């Protein structure tokens, strides 16, 4: 099985826990906001791209070397 | 009498490369002149070689460059050497113009080599650009469009000139073939002008880092500066080797490995690192004609340094205030370079404008003022 | 300060053994090493750089060209392109072969008999480039009624041997094999 | 720009070829060709690579001739001037999946899959971008992202919405060397292969650069000795002034 | 700019008490940081001489002053190329930094500017 | 040592001949030495190292 | 303004005796250690402020601008970006 | 949506503008416009913005949907075009040129 | 003798320039001309034949040859203008000869 799946999960729970929670909180807020009616007729629709990129950028920094070591 | 002096042809060579009397104290910044000569020789050798393999037709140009990379023996080397030396040519030429501005090489009696030099600088820009277009990648085609539209700034006739320079309604095959012709030609014109500015310099001789006369203490060009110039030849080739062999694409734009598509321009338009300062200038000014004028003026304004430097002393070795002003000017020119490659967004729009004003105010305000004040400080300060 | 006969102090720089041959030799070792690396470097630079002009990888594709022979009537010469060079294939008649076998080999710039040239007397296969400067001779013309190079007037035979004119060698024979009796590969 | 519009910048992976003296791992190149052939070649051409280019890099002459000979290419017309096909030879280029751009777009919901021969040089990031992109499709798009129709979310691609769907899944290729074909392994192999495709001279280039660095270093050292040596009379010059 | 310009402007400053009080200390510091004295130059050695006017002024120097100027320039050129500074007696002390040339160039230029003026005279 | 100077260095003809013959030797040995070195640092990577499988 | 050997255009020189020694007689690298350390430190120290001041100022300016730009294109910087456009 | 049709090598932007897009365009006071024109002058049919999609500054092709006036943004020197394709910000002096186009049918135009 | 001897080289360069220019049309005479001239090096023994191939960049005159003749035909005229200039500079020591072959130092005209 794909070595990346395990390394990414490990890095999310461990060194990138702060960013994992930020992404989690973000999704919770945005999904809840989408659930509320007259969201489609709102001016500003919040995304979670920023938080996702912070997380992924973090995970990549803590994983890149480890992943390529097992290929 | 020595043959080298007797024979008319040898005597001209002699006067330039052997007996030429040079000041004895030129420092390493006097070595850029010969590096630019070496770049020019490398560019001619690799350039003529690429011309033996490159096809100017737009349907084939990009592919002929890939064929050069892939199929021609050592084609990769010749191509990257040509491309990278174009970057080194600009490092060296900004270094050389830097040296000249810092040491007041533009002042009498060297205004003529300086002014011919300013034209060499314009020709290098046009040569290197015309050469950029020949790849006919995405950046190439777009660069062509913009440069050939700078003449649209010229009112009335402008639009027609644009069409005339494209030989079409858009940049296409005609344009690419005429850029090839001229890119091959322009370097020989540039070598003429490079020679001419040396001939103009030969009346006064090189300046020196003290800015005093060197008539009191001269050294033959060879062996002293011949061997001194080898050090930088080898240092240059070390840097050349690191780029050409180890990182040939560091100085390049990825987008030029996409064939030219006249239907899209890349979202990230950023020209060659060396055009970036003037590109930021062009972006700064929000008027068409304004933007173009400012960008050209940023080069042509060098022509007025002989006038606006009011110093009684040649160059900056001995002028603490001028050296500080020159430091800020150089760093501002590098900041313009940097702003040339960020996105056109706040806050860099305003910043780019401030840097543009500072660039011009060095020639128009600060240099005349500082040089006047330092004259007075030398006189009062030494009484 | 005053006396010009008191040479300034040079002891910080002067070598004690300045006049030894060892001393000169060391500096010439440096200059010679620099000449040696310059020479190795120059040769490497020129060799690698000029090689760009040698046939590129795409050109260096070989052919292997197969040609039928049923098509070719008696007393005719074909021209097959092979590696851009033309290949003359002549279907020689009996009396043509006889004519070729006549000339005393002694009097021939390039002394060869037809037997050496063809592997089958009925199939003269040659690289149809004139051995002088490299035009392609017009067949059936000549003075030895084989081929005549119109460029500098060299006459080839029915064996394609050079008889008159500047060409030094007889028309080269490619490496050809009869796979079948009706098809040859080159 | 926003992060979205830029794309996430790919991680810097420690490729075998990173490092001044390092070649490609040719075993990885061969494996990566097999990924290209069995996954990517469905949609992407590799037009600038000829069969002969694989020879002595990834495949022997014989294996590459076998690959060429399986295909039909346009021959010169026959003697009646009717069109003909021939079996491929080593000088032939690896053929594309699509006859033209329009056919490519038709098969890809309007999007054009680029030629991959140059893609490692044509994108910031190179190998790392290709590896990041191929492996970087999240199971779910970040909450709030609205994808255009027929787009897939991939953070590494600028804009986020890429017309290429995730294509590497564990065991889509069966490697001939018994290497476990995991998404990451295949992406690393194909990324390496594509990087070779873009810069096939890479190995030679770095070796000649090594020789050049050594020679040029020595010449630079000697040139400095020689300069100092020749200049020493001038540096060491001393003056005695007696005002007249 | 002409030496005349520089000298007249300097005299305007040295006249005004306020101006001199603030400028003379600035100029003395400027000259210390300039550091031409550390190559054994006098201020006047640094004036651009590749000009008709200056060549004429330098030809007017007394042989003594002229020979010494040549020596200071040779010596400074040698310091420059060695990347050394003057030490000891070679450093120009403030008391030795005499304007040996200013009187000569001011005379040269006085005549040159009078000549320009009188070339443009209008009989009234 | 005088002898070595006299033979190989004194005459420029001899010195240049020596430099070019040394450049020949250096060129041939350097090539071979870097080839072996390049193969050792990139061991198991290069085509020559996996070629044997085919 | 410059002549040639023999008539270079030096004001007449008198009274300077110049002495040097042969390159073969001199150690070209004499006192190289001293120079490389102490002389280069001297020359660097004396020029340091002329480089440090403009580099540090323009690095500060760039840093402030790049940090603002980064911040404007975050969620937090939405409002300040809307005003800027 | 905006299409790009090549015509004389120059791209032609064809946008199928929505009702609210047309409204947005009709808003800007014509007074404050480098090149003062209303959408009515530009299009001959409000639902078909047809323009020569070459930026009037130096001649790149603006990236549509981007901008700050959410029409088109020329990435070369950062000039922003509108939903009428009028220039609003940046160095470009004129609004995106309109070719000579005629609706032969209501479903096909010729340029 | 010097301007004369430089002149002889200009004459050779003109032949090579005009020839390389002839080849660029790539008509029938052009292609054959190319074959012939590049084979004049075949005269040179041993290496000669390899040189021919190197000049053609192929086994025959073809695309590679034509592109390299284009490069050199563009270049050669600038080299020829250098040499033309040089033979004038060489002549400037003696001045022009005249149809009498006597010195003209007695009677010169601007
Ligand atoms: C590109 C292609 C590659 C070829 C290489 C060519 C580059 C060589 C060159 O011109 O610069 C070397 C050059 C050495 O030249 P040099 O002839 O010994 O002295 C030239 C200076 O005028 C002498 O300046 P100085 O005597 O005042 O010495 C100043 C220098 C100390 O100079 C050094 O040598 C170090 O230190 C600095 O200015 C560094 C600033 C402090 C950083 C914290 O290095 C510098 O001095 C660079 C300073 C620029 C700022
Ligand atoms: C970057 C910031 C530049 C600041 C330079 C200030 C001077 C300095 O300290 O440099 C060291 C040295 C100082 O040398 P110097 O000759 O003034 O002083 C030598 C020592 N004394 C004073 C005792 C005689 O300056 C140079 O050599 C400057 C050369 C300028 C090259 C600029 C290249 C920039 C390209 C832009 C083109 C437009
Ligand atoms: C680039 C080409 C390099 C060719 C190297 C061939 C030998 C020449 C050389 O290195 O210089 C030695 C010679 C002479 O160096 P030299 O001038 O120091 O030697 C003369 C003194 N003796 C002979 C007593 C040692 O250089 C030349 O003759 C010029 C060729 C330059 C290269
Ligand atoms: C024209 C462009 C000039 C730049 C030169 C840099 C290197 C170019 C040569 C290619 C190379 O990498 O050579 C290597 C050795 O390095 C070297 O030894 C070459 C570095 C030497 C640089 C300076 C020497 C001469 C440069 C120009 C002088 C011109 C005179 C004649 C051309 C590899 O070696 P290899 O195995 O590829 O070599 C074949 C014989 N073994
Ligand atoms: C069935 C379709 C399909 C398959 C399979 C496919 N791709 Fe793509 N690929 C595309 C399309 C379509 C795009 C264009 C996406 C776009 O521009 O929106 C693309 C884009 C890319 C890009 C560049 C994206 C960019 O930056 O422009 C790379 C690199 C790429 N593919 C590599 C691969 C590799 C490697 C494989 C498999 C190993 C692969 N693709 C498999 C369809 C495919
Ligand atoms: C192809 C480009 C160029 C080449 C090959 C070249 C070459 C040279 C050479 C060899 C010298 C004498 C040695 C030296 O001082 O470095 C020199 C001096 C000079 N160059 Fe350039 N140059 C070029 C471009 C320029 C440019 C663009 C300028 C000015 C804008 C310029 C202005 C000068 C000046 C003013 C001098 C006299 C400087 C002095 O010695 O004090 N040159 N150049
Ligand atoms: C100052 C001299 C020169 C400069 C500054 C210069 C600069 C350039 C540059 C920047 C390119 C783009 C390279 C790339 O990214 O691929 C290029 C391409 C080219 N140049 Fe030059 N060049 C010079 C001289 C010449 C000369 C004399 C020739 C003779 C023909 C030439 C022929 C070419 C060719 C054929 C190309 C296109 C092939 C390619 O991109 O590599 N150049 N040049
Ligand atoms: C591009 C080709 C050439 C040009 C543009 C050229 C131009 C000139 C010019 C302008 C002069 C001085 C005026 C005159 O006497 O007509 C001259 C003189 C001369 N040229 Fe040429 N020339 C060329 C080719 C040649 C050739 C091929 C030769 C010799 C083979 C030659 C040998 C001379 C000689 C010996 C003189 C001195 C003759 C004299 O005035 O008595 N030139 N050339
Ligand atoms: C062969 C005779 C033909 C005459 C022209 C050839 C070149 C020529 O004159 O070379 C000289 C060596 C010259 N250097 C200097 O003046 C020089 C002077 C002082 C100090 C140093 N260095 C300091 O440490 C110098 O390097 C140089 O590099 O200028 C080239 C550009 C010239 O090329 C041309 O103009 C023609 C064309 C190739 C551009
Ligand atoms: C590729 C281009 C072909 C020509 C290029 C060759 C080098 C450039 C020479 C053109 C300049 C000649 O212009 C003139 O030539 C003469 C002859 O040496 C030289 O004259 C110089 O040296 C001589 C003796 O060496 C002195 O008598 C003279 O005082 C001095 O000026 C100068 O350099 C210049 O005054
Ligand atoms: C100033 C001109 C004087 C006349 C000199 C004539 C030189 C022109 C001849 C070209 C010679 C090239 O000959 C060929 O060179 C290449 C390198 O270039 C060598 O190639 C060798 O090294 C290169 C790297 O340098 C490797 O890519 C290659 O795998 C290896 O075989 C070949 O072994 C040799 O067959
Ligand atoms: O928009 C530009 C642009 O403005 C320049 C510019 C920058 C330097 C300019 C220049 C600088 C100085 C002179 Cl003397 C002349 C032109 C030329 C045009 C480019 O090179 C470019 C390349 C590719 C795509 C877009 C562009
Ligand atoms: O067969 C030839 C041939 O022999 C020459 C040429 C060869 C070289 C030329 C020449 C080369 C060098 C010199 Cl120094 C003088 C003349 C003279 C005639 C041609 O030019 C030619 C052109 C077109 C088709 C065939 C041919
Ligand atoms: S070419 Fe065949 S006869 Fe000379
Ligand atoms: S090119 Fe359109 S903004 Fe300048």
């Amino acid at each position: 099985p794909d070595p990346a799946i395990a390394l990414h999960e490990a890095a999310a729970e461990g060194p990138c826990h702060d960013f994992k929670h930020h992404f989690d909180e973000c999704v919770e807020r945005v999904t809840k906001a989408q659930e509320a009616e007259d969201y489609d007729h709102a001016e500003y629709k919040e995304d979670c791209v920023e938080e996702f990129f912070h997380l992924q950028h973090c995970i990549n920094d803590n994983t890149a070397d480890k992943l390529f070591r097992v290929l | 009498m020595a043959l080298r002096k007797k024979n008319s042809l040898l005597n001209m060579a002699n006067s330039y490369v052997l007996d030429s009397p040079q000041p004895s104290n030129l420092n390493y910044f006097w070595n850029f002149g010969s590096l630019l000569a070496l770049c020019l020789v490398i560019q001619l050798a690799t350039g003529i070689t690429l011309a033996m393999h490159y096809t100017s037709h737009a349907s084939l140009a990009f592919d002929s460059v890939e064929h050069i990379m892939r199929d021609v023996n050592f084609g990769w080397f010749i191509r990257y050497a040509h491309a990278n030396t174009a970057s080194f040519f600009f490092i060296c030429i900004y270094a050389h113009m830097g040296r000249n501005i810092y040491y007041g090489s533009y002042k009498t009696p060297r205004v003529l080599p300086w002014s011919i030099g300013v034209i060499i600088f314009l020709l290098l820009i046009i040569t290197a650009f015309m050469g950029y277009v020949l790849v006919f990648g995405q950046m190439s085609l777009w660069g062509a469009t913009v440069i050939c539209n700078l003449v649209s700034a010229i009112p009335w006739l402008g639009e027609d000139i644009v069409h005339f320079l494209w030989g079409g309604f858009s940049v296409g095959n005609p344009t690419l073939q005429r850029f090839f012709a001229l890119h091959y030609l322009m370097p020989f014109v540039l070598a003429v002008f490079a020679l001419l500015h040396l001939i103009a310099l030969h009346t006064a001789g090189s300046s020196n880092p003290l800015g005093i006369t060197s008539n009191v203490d001269k050294l033959s060009m060879h062996p002293y500066y011949s061997f001194k110039d080898l050090i930088t030849v080898f240092a240059f080739l070390l840097m050349f080797t690191l780029f050409v062999f180890f990182s040939p694409d560091k100085l390049g734009h990825p987008d030029n490995y996409i064939p030219a598509n006249p239907m899209v321009t890349p979202a990230s338009i950023v020209p060659e690192w060396y055009l970036l300062p003037f590109y930021a200038i062009l972006r700064a000014i929000p008027d068409k004609l304004g933007g173009v004028i400012a960008m050209v003026a940023a080069i042509l304004i060098l022509l007025i340094l002989p006038i606006v430097d009011r110093s009684i002393i040649r160059g900056n070795a001995f002028k603490p205030i001028s050296k500080l002003l020159f430091g800020f000017f150089i760093c501002n020119f590098l900041l313009l370079g940097v702003l040339g490659q960020v996105h056109i967004e706040p806050p860099f729009i305003v910043l780019g404008q401030i840097c543009t004003i500072f660039y011009f105010s060095y020639f128009l305000i600060l240099l005349p003022m500082v040089s006047t004040i330092e004259n007075i400080f030398f006189y009062i300060g030494s009484l | 300060g005053k006396s010009t006969y008191k040479i300034p102090d040079f002891t910080p720089y002067l070598k004690k053994d300045r006049n030894t041959d060892a001393n000169r030799l060391f500096s010439y070792f440096m200059i010679g090493s620099f000449g040696m690396l310059s020479a190795a470097g120059a040769k490497a630079t020129v060799q690698d750089f000029l090689s760009n002009m040698s046939a590129s990888a795409d050109v260096l594709a070989m052919a292997k060209v197969e040609v039928k022979l049923g098509a070719i009537p008696l007393g005719k010469n074909v021209i097959i392109k092979w590696r851009g060079k033309p290949i003359f294939i002549r279907h020689r008649t009996s009396e043509e072969i006889e004519e070729a076998n006549e000339v005393n080999v002694a009097t021939l710039r390039d002394p060869q008999t037809d037997d050496e040239r063809v592997q089958k007397p009925e199939w003269l296969v040659m690289i149809g480039v004139c051995t002088h400067l490299g035009c392609v001779p017009i067949g059936e013309a000549g003075d030895f009624g084989g081929w005549f190079c119109p460029c500098h007037g060299s006459h080839y035979d029915i064996s394609g041997r050079i008889r008159r004119g500047p060409a030094p060698l007889n028309l080269e024979i490619p490496e050809y094999d009869f796979a079948d009796a009706e098809t040859l590969v080159i | 720009m926003t992060a979205a519009e830029h794309g996430l910048h790919p991680a810097e992976y420690p490729w075998p070829q990173n490092g001044m003296l390092s070649t490609f791992d040719h075993a990885s190149l061969r494996r990566g060709y097999q990924v290209y052939k069995e996954v990517c070649a469905a949609c992407h051409s590799l037009d600038r690579i000829a069969w002969r280019n694989l020879v002595g890099v990834t495949h022997t002459t014989d294996e590459a001739k076998a690959f060429a000979e399986e295909l039909e290419y346009d021959d010169e017309p026959d003697d009646e001037g009717n069109p003909r096909k021939r079996p491929g030879k080593l000088a032939d280029y690896i053929p594309g999946p699509y006859p033209n751009e329009q056919a490519a777009r038709a098969a890809n919901q309007g999007a054009l899959p680029p030629d991959l021969s140059l893609i490692a040089k044509a994108r910031h990031g190179g190998a790392d971008y290709i590896f990041a992109l191929l492996t970087g499709y999240p199971d779910e798009p970040p909450a709030g992202v609205v994808l255009a129709p027929g787009m897939n979310y991939n953070p590494y691609f600028p804009g986020g919405g890429i017309g290429m769907a995730r294509t590497l899944f564990d065991g889509v290729v069966e490697y001939e060397d018994g290497t476990p074909a995991t998404t990451s392994q295949m992406a690393k192999d194909v990324a390496a292969f594509l990087t070779w495709a873009a810069e096939p001279e890479h190995d030679e280039r770095k070796k000649l650069g090594l020789k050049a660095i050594i020679v040029i270093s020595a010449m630079l050292g000697l040139s400095v000795y020689i300069k100092k040596f020749k200049w020493s009379p001038i540096k060491n010059r001393k003056f005695i002034y007696n005002p007249p | 700019a002409s030496i005349t310009s520089v000298v007249k402007t300097s005299e305007l400053i040295l006249k005004s008490p306020l101006l001199s009080k603030i400028v003379v200390p600035l100029a003395k510091t400027y000259v210390k940081f300039s550091g031409y004295r550390q190559l054994g130059f006098k201020m006047n050695d640094l004036i651009i001489e590749e000009t008709p006017n200056m060549q004429l002024a330098l030809r007017r120097l007394p042989p003594t002053e002229s020979y010494d100027r040549v020596y200071r320039l040779i010596r400074a050129t040698q310091f420059s190329l060695s990347h050394k500074l003057a030490t000891g007696n070679d450093i120009t002390k403030p008391e030795e930094d005499d304007h040996y040339l200013i009187p000569y160039i001011l005379d040269v230029e006085a005549e040159a500017f009078e000549k320009d003026a009188l070339d443009n005279l209008e009989v009234v | 040592a005088t002898t070595f100077y006299n033979v190989f260095v004194k005459r420029n003809s001899a010195f240049v001949a020596t430099i070019l013959a040394s450049a020949f030797v250096f060129d041939m040995t350097f090539e071979t030495a870097i080839d072996n070195f390049w193969d050792r640092i990139n061991a198991g990577k290069q085509w020559k190292d996996i070629r044997h499988k085919y | 303004y410059m002549g040639w050997w023999g008539h270079m255009g030096s004001p007449p020189q008198k009274g300077i005796a110049g002495y040097t020694i042969s390159p073969f007689a001199a150690r070209p690298f004499a006192g190289v250690v001293h120079a490389a350390i102490f002389n280069t430190f001297r020359r660097t120290k004396n020029q340091a402020l002329f480089v440090i001041l403009p580099v540090s100022f323009f690095y500060y300016v760039w840093t402030q601008a790049s940090e603002k730009n980064e911040w404007l294109y975050t969620k937090a910087g939405r409002h300040e970006l809307a005003k800027a456009l």
